[PDB]
């Protein structure tokens, strides 16, 4: 599945709440299984902070 | 955020 068609059916954007990230998945690299954040390509410009998600943590594009 | 459960294949 190429770009514009990568649809992570079961992995929701924490920032806008789309339940499976379509286009490309932006995975939260440092966040743990409990707080297993993900963003959509509309949303990965975000750099929020929680108890565990941080400005020091990393985002990763997924093209499959 | 994960929304799909892991492939546990037990206690459905
Ligand atoms: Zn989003
Ligand atoms: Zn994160």
């Amino acid at each position: 599945g190429p770009l514009g068609s990568v649809q992570h059916v079961g992995f929701k954007c924490d920032n806008c709440g789309i339940e499976p990230i379509q286009g490309v998945r932006w995975h939260c690299q440092d966040c743990p299984p409990e707080m297993s954040l993900d963003f959509c390509d509309s949303c990965s410009d975000c750099l929020h902070e929680t108890d565990i998600h941080k400005e020091d943590h990393q985002l990763e594009p997924i093209y499959r | 955020a994960r929304t799909k459960q892991t492939a546990r294949k037990s206690t459905g």
